[PDB]
């Protein structure tokens, strides 16, 4: 065999490159950032009809202000979730005031090349990271297992991320509204997902400064689904 | 076969492949030199000008061990590098609990072994350097050389690098021309004839020459770089000689 | 200390031993949950190669993790042990810290965990299993069953099924499972998981276990007889 | 490194197999047969020792029979250096245990952490699996006379009649043809030899190449004994089922 | 071929091809440049976006007051090895009332480097680091390689076609080592060196990094709208 | 076959890495010898110094272990000053321990058990070395003792190894054939060393100059070696008869 | 017996205003009934417009003073160089102190 | 903490144990219930320092909780009170030893008997048909060695604690607020709530 | 640095034979034979002493070593790998038995540590088997004599005689012809002579012979006299000479 931790001839990990081919197996998740706030959603993808879909959580609170959504070997994400919400909680122990969010980003980023012969293997799971903080606004990063973060206006991640980013380069501007942003995100999930889209095989979530990190019912999803199909229709 | 993938493996000849690898690292660097003489010893290296960009007289590659020896080395620069940090701390501490100042053979020996131990085990690598080194202590002025493989030996001459048989053919002319012995401002001299002349097997990019010194009467036993008006005349009578 | 990164992964995305560990559970006899309105029944199949059993003293494949939750599975046997005891340890140590039971989740969550950390750490292989746990929440009636497998992803499930000819079995009861109506009594929904172990099973005699979780704690296993009532009365009512 | 001498022991093949298990269940079906009998008034064991020479010491000796404690006993099949290593272990669980409880070992929980060790072997520490498999016999107050055996794997099954090493496949149908639930031991002894001498590989079966025992509630009232049968002992049983 | 399964394996010819590899992940990395007069060290960085929705790649890291680097090539191991910097320019400070001098700070970095090329079970760096700083003896331009080669330059550049930014100080030498008490122009000239990378991209708003240590200045980074001056 | 790069075996029950260190032992081209009197123990050693920019003073492979304790190696320098550094280290803290000198035996058997581990753990390669011991023991009196990298030692009469040991060996065995005793029957050390030259001299077919040779001696209570001059006196004595 | 604390006297006082704070403290250091310095200043400015001082035990002081200073750079360092609020290092001093719990500095602190 | 009674009859364990939790110059509470349920026929009363008491209590609770969902059984009183001694036993020499005595009252199903054991924090077991620990055993021991027979019924176990707790409200310096009386038999554990 | 070998580097084949056990069995069958008989008042132990040079002094290398004052050892194969495992065996006779009990440990009992010993060397991380059979031959109060063969697995079985290495084939089938359950010491020693001249070539004497029984006690050997219980070791190396004086009545 070879080294955990060898470089290629072309300078890259083995290791961390063939993780990024687990992440693109993965299921979709879409992000983006307004001055409103930050949307985030995620196609659940139910390998079964009897499997009850609201079991299926792939959009997480980190803290009130910081939330996070995920794509690739899933079970990979626990431990980056633990580690996002001690050190979010940590912070706020040691300095009486809310982590920025890129401050938390980094830290995330920071276990993921603590592998080799710490960890056997990289994470098989990209994160994206929305939240809010008093000095940048609103903000989105797509943490990889690299150890790699870039702040986005907007990005996907999984199967369908190639061909939504490629929508999502032509459809974001500076000037989006909260509900512009939500029925974006279901419009991009409905075209690159297998399966009709509906509020049991999708979820939205997003994070105001107002309100903080909140996922969205089944319900309200429902009525912004129905909203987004009669717009389609009305030209 | 396969008997080159690992070190410490011997071959069926009775060989570490491994080691004899790193000595290619070694005969691929600069040249570098030591030369014995009446009361101490004189290191000198060729210093590779890759650009206009490097700052002149600063990217030194002499080192001092303790107060009273010098080193020199061809190959890997780093590892080089590592063998010195070592070499300190084994002086360090035999000045701690003996406080005479570490002897040039007993120094040698802590190299020695140290490398030697590089070649026990597949799961580090041999040094890539073959280092020059030496100083005065209390019997006098001492010379060696060490190898990838851990040997070395006590030098009236040594040489490493690109342009080492230039070098040694050079060496040994002076061990014949002068057997009572040479002066250390001589010895000076001759190093910077040297390294020009072993230049010649490196004479694409120009290069900067850098000398050091220990000497019991010159120096008072202790390291010191040559320069100014003292490196300039040992340039001066180099640039004679190749001419 | 033995360091190995034996799980790692291949040039396609895949981590082989995390998929092969999977072959062993497909490889283990077939075990069914199935959840009805006031209940959850774990089914488990028993190879036939071995008579001569002891059936006294053999081990069990439903054990018990505390007196409301119950765990069944499919693949290597030794495996199960250890992911038995940690349960059953960390059932305990939530009892002494919160002063409440584990609920279903938790549970389900610890065990998921910890089949997780095996698939990257050095020095150790993943659990050749995949787990359905089942109960009852402290002071709650409503049904739960989850299913876990060597990866460490973790889902609930109204009717699951896990090990040899599990697909077959998963196919019987994706038709024949109503989620608008679950299965309203304990005999409905022992039915429907032995009927869904005879697709795939061969004698309804020593072959089929059945345990029977119900709200507080109430949990029984069914005796042979008991269990061949239910397998002579659907065949009577087969041949139509 | 030293990567490229690793033999990787605790992985699984493509099929989901532990290659190692099952190879050292291939070494094990090669060791002499152990034969375990379970009747309603106690529990015989037998065991074929690997061809003998004649001048090795036959009542001195101990190869397939070892005394876990006062109440259980195993047989062994295969490597008996490993198996050594494991009954150790075992002996000093039974008396952790009654040093704990003040009560003598339940046989189970003495068969599951022995079991428990040999799994670990296939999981974790990149070391080669021991090369035995056990037949547990042993009595207790809860259950009364049981049979177990444990394989390489750390899995372990409990049984009415089983049996190890070389020839189980022909060795297992003798016993489901003729054994019995109300069977007695004085029974069960002449089925355990029976099922040996049809499934050898020596040509006839005599008393230096066996080893034999027994866990009777003969005693006194009440109590349990445990039989080491000496090799006369083993001669004398030989003739009155008429073997030999 | 048979010799790049790791670090600890020598080649033939006495190569270590994962030191070599991790040179070439430099190679594929963002242009950074370098260059000092007497008074002042520059440091002008061109930053990579994913897409258009991203932001651009910092480049920079601050390490003291009076020292910084650029970086290129993989960015976790540049903050690796820039806490680490900033660790052992805090000690001095801590246990000795004393700066760090560049050239220490080269001569620690090459060491940490070293020992992960000779050992089992490691990977070299792969990142390669221009350190800016000044200290008691004036302005100083370090060049670190991930094989532990640290070199003190007037002027230099390294990732992606850093060959025409290199040539272009190398031809600049004379003019901008004299560019004393004058922060702005030494910048025009690290911007202009730089532009000698460009290939159908050009320095715009958002792309740009510059940064600048001297007699009188801090170590400062600058982005965004505060270098569209140099534009 | 991995076989052959550790020390596991083979399948006809070899260790080819204890075999291949074994002709290790050769390649520095160099012979040496042992021979015991009534009161010393003599080892000599031929010393080769191609370079001329050597220092030939420094150019030795014969060790002072301890004061009573000599030690010459075959085999490459740097494995024999590792060894030379372990049995110095040994020597002293025996003494430390058990309150007196250690024997050349027993040295020489705690270096062979050091040598064994080596062909029986896989991380440690073994020494190519093969490492005579002498001394004039107190008990046992004059001693010769040889470790090599399989762990095997013994005793012996008199000893040779190097490339050309076997036509040093039958030499030193018609010798012993003829005289009948264990020992050469010599008062003084200095006859003793010239015995060793001599039949060095007669085996290898060679002449020998002052600087061509190496002699250490081992008397009651002190190991020595000769300068150029002590190895010269002798070479004229042997000229002069 | 070796006893590792000291008092080193001198005295602190902090008022603060609408729009201002004002940190004070003599400039007398004393062992005993000995003056040590008559000019040893104990109120510090820490950066981000904190100022502190750590009256008592000198040696702690100092210390202290030293390892909030050092925090202060940090948290620049690891959070794109935020001004740290004085609520912030109000809460990051305490966590400073009762890191010593089992054997304190020997100072009343006064930002 | 301070009184813990125990009594052994014909067919089933009686423990009594007082109520008060007293600190400093407060009784700060009247109901405390000094006593864990090991096992269903298996009772365990506590009494020594703050803390470790209850502590010791729930960590040896939550390990025979652990040995019944494993083996799928009820360890006997004697092998519960041996576990128990062996626990103390070792933490007599620990760092910081476990400062706290207790009673295992508790009814074997196997021989149909009740078994009585006392064992104080050094480790000190002994099965006994009374027990007491700490000062309370100076007077009761006397008073049961005189009025205890060991054939007694269960309400005459009850009478006989009785005269104990008066003779201890009568005698004793402080105010322990009454017991809580639990008794253990064939049926498992119940407590009388009107005494 | 440090052993990073902490895996098993003796496995299981596809047909099930653990290859370094086998071929530590194939070391041993290359190296020289030795045996032993065991009597009905005592046991003897013997083998030849392969010289490598003559110049070699063959008495600093004794093949038959002590462990305890009543039991001894000899081997076939890798001369180091036995040496080793007789400081072993030596070691853990205290430390595991003497310290504890006050007595030496009983044969069977040091046979099984020394088994334990050789199991862990093929499975342990890192190491190889050892390349040895042994034989001990031993007396203890309770169980008499006896002899015992431990081989490279750490498998030993008790015998009442056998050979071991080069011509042990042969030897064993001359034993069985010559063995009975009446044999004397002396009788012993006399057949031990007979079986090992089959497998020796060259020189046959005294001193290319290494012998040594486990009899009577030895008061002359014991080194004092004070104390009755102790009466001296059981254990005892015949000289070059004793061996002599039987070869002329062979
Ligand atoms: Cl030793």
């Amino acid at each position: 065999d070879r080294g955990v931790s060898t470089f290629s001839p072309e300078g890259r990990l083995f290791q961390v490159e063939y993780s990024l081919e687990a992440i693109k197996l993965g299921s979709t998740a879409i992000g983006i950032a307004t001055k409103e706030g930050v949307v985030l959603g995620v196609e659940k993808r139910a390998t079964s009809p009897l499997l009850e879909s609201d079991s299926i959580e792939k959009i997480v609170e980190i803290d009130r202000h910081i939330g996070c959504a995920m794509s690739g070997l899933t079970a990979d994400a626990r431990s980056m979730i633990e580690h996002a919400r001690t050190a979010a909680v940590t912070h706020n122990l040691y300095y009486d005031e809310d982590i920025n969010v890129e401050s938390l980003t980094q830290s995330v980023c920071d276990l993921a090349l603590r592998f080799g012969e710490l960890m056997s293997r990289p994470f098989g799971v990209a994160l994206l990271i929305a939240g809010h903080d008093a000095d940048d606004g609103y903000q989105l990063f797509h943490a990889e297992p690299s150890g790699t973060f870039y702040r986005y206006n907007a990005k996907a991640i999984g199967s369908g991320s190639e061909g939504a980013q490629a929508e999502l380069l032509n459809e974001w501007h500076s000037s989006l509204t909260l509900k512009e942003a939500e029925l974006l995100v279901l419009k991009i999930l409905k075209q690159v997902m297998e399966e009709k889209l509906d509020e049991n095989n999708a979820q939205l979530s997003c994070i105001t400064k107002q309100d903080g990190f909140k996922i969205y019912d089944n319900e309200k999803t429902a009525e912004l689904i129905k909203e987004l199909k009669e717009k389609e229709a009305a030209e | 076969t396969g008997y080159d993938l690992s070190n410490s493996v011997f071959s069926p000849d009775g060989r570490n492949f491994q080691v004899e690898y790193a000595v290619k690292a070694v005969e691929n660097g600069t040249t570098s030199i030591g030369i014995k003489c009446n009361d101490g010893v004189v290191f000198a290296v060729e210093k590779l000008i890759t650009s206009k960009l490097l700052v002149p007289q600063k990217n030194v590659k002499i080192q001092v061990v303790d107060r009273h020896i010098g080193c020199v080395y061809s190959g890997l620069i780093p590892d080089g590098r590592h063998l010195v940090n070592r070499g300190r701390e084994e002086a360090a501490s035999f000045k701690k609990l003996y406080k005479t100042p570490i002897p040039i053979p007993a120094f040698a020996d802590r190299l020695g072994q140290y490398v030697q131990a590089h070649t026990l085990y597949n799961s580090v690598r041999p040094f890539g350097v073959s280092t020059i080194f030496g100083g005065v202590d209390k019997n006098g002025a001492h010379l060696y050389m060490l190898e990838p493989s851990g040997s070395y030996w006590g030098y009236k001459g040594a040489a490493t690098g690109k342009g080492r048989q230039s070098a040694k053919a050079e060496l040994e002319k002076l061990v014949d021309h002068h057997p009572e012995g040479l002066s250390a401002r001589e010895a000076v001299k001759q190093a910077a004839k040297i390294i020009y002349l072993a230049h010649e097997d490196n004479k694409e990019k120009d290069f900067e020459l850098e000398i050091s010194w220990c000497s019991l009467s010159e120096t008072n036993g202790l390291h010191k770089f040559v320069k100014g008006d003292l490196l300039q005349e040992a340039i001066d009578f180099a640039q004679k000689e190749i001419n | 200390g033995y360091d190995r990164a034996l799980s790692i992964f291949s040039p396609d995305g895949h981590i082989f031993q995390v998929e092969y560990a999977l072959e062993a559970v497909k490889r283990g006899t077939c075990a069914v949950g199935v959840k009805g309105k006031n209940c959850v029944v774990l089914g488990c199949e028993r190879r036939s190669t071995l008579k001569l059993q002891d059936t006294r003293i053999t081990p069990s494949k439903v054990s018990k993790i505390d007196s409301h939750v119950v765990l069944s599975f499919s693949g290597l046997n030794a495996d199960s042990r250890i992911l038995i005891e940690k349960a059953r340890v960390e059932a305990q140590s939530h009892r002494l810290t919160l002063e409440d039971p584990v609920t279903v989740e938790y549970l389900t969550r610890y065990v998921a965990g910890v089949q997780q950390r095996y698939t990257q750490s050095g020095g150790v292989r993943p659990f050749g299993v995949s787990t359905l746990i089942a109960g009852f929440d402290p002071r709650d009636d409503e049904p739960k069953l989850y299913q876990t497998e060597p990866s460490g992803i973790y889902s609930s499930w109204s009717a699951q099924t896990i090990g040899r000819n599990s697909k077959t079995v998963r196919e019987f009861l994706e038709k024949n499972y109503d989620r608008k109506e679950p299965p309203a009594t304990v005999e409905e929904c022992v039915k429907l998981t032995v009927r869904s172990l005879l697709e795939v099973v061969q004698t309804g005699a020593k072959n089929i276990e059945i345990t029977v979780v119900k709200p507080d704690s109430d949990i029984v296993a069914l005796s042979s007889e008991e269990i061949n009532q239910y397998v002579t009365q659907i065949e009577q009512e087969k041949q139509e | 490194g030293s990567r490229r001498y690793d033999s990787r022991t605790t992985i699984f093949s493509p099929e989901g197999r532990l290659y190692q298990v099952e190879y050292a269940l291939e070494s094990i079906s090669h060791a002499g047969t152990a034969i375990g009998i379970m009747a309603s008034d106690g529990i015989v064991l037998a065991a074929e020792r690997k061809v003998t020479s004649t001048l090795l010491e036959q009542d001195t000796s101990t190869e397939k029979l070892y005394k876990l404690n006062d109440k259980i006993a195993v047989a062994v099949a295969g490597l008996t250096a490993d198996a050594e290593i494991l009954i150790n272990t075992a002996r000093i669980h039974a008396q952790n245990y009654l040093k704990t409880y003040n009560e003598d070992i339940p046989v189970e929980i003495l068969v599951r952490r022995l079991s428990d060790i040999k799994q670990g072997y296939t999981q974790h520490g990149g070391l080669r699996p021991f090369g035995v498999s056990f037949i547990y016999a042993g009595y207790d107050d809860r259950y009364g006379y049981q049979l177990y055996t444990s394989n390489p794997s750390g899995n372990y099954t409990g049984w009415k009649a089983i049996s190890v090493g070389a020839n189980t496949s022909a060795a297992q149908t003798l016993l489901q043809m003729d054994y019995k639930d109300d069977m007695k031991v004085d029974d069960a002894i002449e089925l355990a030899l029976k099922t040996l001498s049809k499934t050898t590989d020596s040509s006839a079966l005599t008393y230096d190449r066996l080893e034999f025992a027994t866990i009777r509630k003969g005693a006194n009232d009440g109590e349990v004994y445990q039989k080491i049968f000496k090799p006369q002992e083993i001669k004398d049983i030989l003739v009155k089922t008429g073997i030999t | 071929n048979n010799y790049d399964g790791d670090t600890v394996t020598f080649s033939p010819t006495g190569r270590l091809f994962q030191v070599e590899y991790a040179l070439e992940a430099i190679k594929q990395g963002s242009v950074t440049v370098g260059l000092r007069s007497n008074t002042h060290a520059v440091l002008v960085a061109l930053k990579r976006n994913a897409d258009e929705l991203s932001s651009y790649q910092k480049k920079i890291i601050k390490c003291d007051e009076h020292m910084g680097l650029s970086l290129a090539g993989l960015a976790p191991d540049a903050r690796v090895l820039s806490n680490y910097l900033r660790q052992q320019c805090n000690y001095s400070s801590l246990v000795f009332n004393r700066k760090l001098a560049v050239e220490r700070a080269g001569h620690l970095l090459c060491d940490k480097a070293q020992k992960n090329t000779q050992s089992y079970g490691g990977r070299p760096y792969g990142v390669g680091l221009l350190i800016i700083g000044y200290d008691k003896s004036g302005a100083h331009l370090l060049e670190f390689q991930p094989s532990g080669n640290v070199t003190e330059l007037y002027g230099t550049a390294i990732g992606a076609r850093s060959q025409g930014a290199k040539t272009y100080l190398e031809r600049t030498l004379d003019t901008f080592i004299k560019i004393d008490g004058n922060p702005d122009e030494l910048i025009k000239a690290g911007v202009e060196a730089i532009s000698q990378s460009l290939r159908d991209e050009s320095l715009t708003v958002d792309n740009l990094s510059i940064a600048i240590v001297g007699k009188d200045t801090p170590f400062t980074i600058y982005d965004g709208e505060a270098v569209a001056k140099y534009i | 076959g991995y076989d052959r790069h550790i020390t596991i075996f083979s399948p006809e029950g070899r260790l080819y890495q204890v075999e291949y260190a074994f002709k290790a032992t050769n390649q520095t081209n160099i012979n040496s010898l042992a021979v015991r009197g009534k009161d010393c123990t003599v080892v000599i050693s031929q010393k080769k110094v191609p370079d001329k920019l050597l220092d030939p003073t420094t150019v030795s492979y014969i060790f002072c272990i301890s004061r009573t304790i000599g030690m010459v190696v075959n085999g490459p320098i740097p494995d024999a000053r590792n060894a030379a550094l372990r049995a110095k280290a040994e020597a002293a803290e025996f003494r430390y321990k058990y309150g007196y000198d250690m024997p050349c035996d027993v040295l020489a058997k705690r270096m062979a058990n050091l040598s064994q581990i080596y062909t029986q753990r896989a991380y440690m390669r073994p020494l190519g070395v093969i490492l005579t011991f002498v001394s004039v023991d107190e008990e046992l009196g004059p001693s010769i003792y040889k470790t090599d990298p399989a762990g095997y030692y013994v005793g012996y009469k008199a000893t040779a190894t190097g490339p050309k040991q076997q036509e040093i060996t039958t030499n030193l065995e018609n010798h012993f054939k003829k005289s009948k005793i264990d020992h050469i029957n010599e008062e003084s050390w200095e006859k003793v060393v010239e015995f060793a030259i001599t039949h060095m001299i007669d085996a290898l077919g060679t002449e020998f100059s002052k600087n061509d040779l190496e002699v250490g001696v081992a008397t009651k209570d002190k190991f020595f070696t000769l300068s150029a001059e002590n190895i010269e006196e002798r070479l004229v004595a042997i000229a002069e008869q | 017996q070796f006893n590792p604390y000291g008092d080193n006297g001198g005295t602190i006082l902090g008022i603060a205003g609408e729009d201002f704070a004002v940190l004070a403290g003599d400039t007398r250091n004393i062992t005993d009934y000995s003056i040590n310095s008559r000019y040893e200043p104990k109120v510090f400015d820490c950066g981000d417009n904190i100022v502190m001082s750590a009256n008592g035990f000198a040696a702690d002081g100092d210390a202290l003073v030293k390892r909030f200073k050092n925090s202060v750079k940090w948290y620049h360092f690891d959070h794109n160089d935020k001004k740290l609020s004085i609520n912030s290092a109000a809460r990051n001093i305490q966590h400073l102190l009762y890191g010593k719990r089992f054997f304190p500095y020997y100072v009343h602190t006064i930002i | 903490m301070d009184i813990i009674l125990g009594i052994r009859v014909q067919d089933s364990v009686i423990l009594a144990s007082s109520k008060a939790v007293t600190r400093g110059i407060s009784v700060l509470k009247d109901s405390d219930d000094k006593t864990r349920q090991l096992s269903p026929h298996t009772l365990m009363s506590f009494a020594g320092e703050a803390g470790d008491t209850v502590q010791f209590a729930e960590y040896i609770q939550a390990n025979i909780q652990l040995y019944s969902i494993r083996e799928d059984y009820e360890l006997s009183p004697q092998a519960v009170s041996s576990f128990v001694r062996q626990e103390l036993a070792k933490s007599i020499r620990s760092r910081r030893p476990y400062q706290v005595n207790v009673l295992i009252g508790g009814y074997d199903k196997k021989k149909n008997k009740p078994e009585l054991y006392q064992i104080d924090y050094l480790g000190t077991k002994v099965e006994l048909p009374y027990g007491a620990h700490g000062y309370s055993g100076f007077y009761t021991f006397s008073l049961l060695d005189h009025h205890y027979r060991p054939d007694m019924t269960t309400e005459e176990g009850l009478d006989l604690l009785k005269l104990c707790v008066q003779e201890l409200e009568k005698r004793m310096p402080m105010d322990f607020k009454g017991v809580i009386v639990k008794i253990v038999d064939k049926d498992g554990i119940r407590q009388v709530d009107d005494f | 640095m440090t052993d990073r070998y902490s895996f098993s580097l003796t496995t299981f084949s596809p047909s099930g034979k653990l290859g370094q056990i086998d071929y530590a069995l194939t070391a041993v069958k290359q190296g020289v034979t030795s045996l032993g008989i065991k009597a009905t008042n005592g046991v003897v132990i013997a083998t030849e002493k392969k010289s490598s040079s003559p110049l070699a002094m063959s008495e600093t290398l004794s093949k038959v070593s002590l462990l305890t004052p009543d039991i001894g050892a000899v081997y076939s194969g890798m001369g180091p790998d036995y040496r080793v495992l007789v400081d072993k065996s030596r070691k853990v006779a205290h430390t595991s038995y003497k310290r504890i009990y006050g007595e030496y440990p009983p044969t069977k009992l040091l046979v099984s540590e020394v088994a334990k010993i050789m199991q862990e060397a093929t499975q342990s991380g890192g190491v190889r088997p050892f390349g040895v059979s042994l034989l001990i031959a031993g007396h203890d109060e309770f169980n008499g004599f006896s002899l015992y063969q431990v081989d490279p697995s750490g498998s030993y079985f008790p015998w009442k005689a056998t050979a071991i290495g080069k011509g042990s084939v042969a030897a064993k089938t001359f034993l069985e012809k010559r063995w009975n359950d009446e044999l004397e010491l002396e009788d012993a020693i006399h057949i031990a002579l007979l079986t090992l001249k089959e497998s020796v070539e060259g020189e046959f004497n005294g001193d290319t012979i290494e012998l040594a029984i486990i009899g009577d006690e030895n008061p002359d050997l014991l080194g004092y006299t004070g104390i009755p219980t102790d009466k001296g070791p059981r254990f005892r190396k015949l000289t070059s000479q004793e061996i002599n004086d039987r070869l002329e009545a062979l």
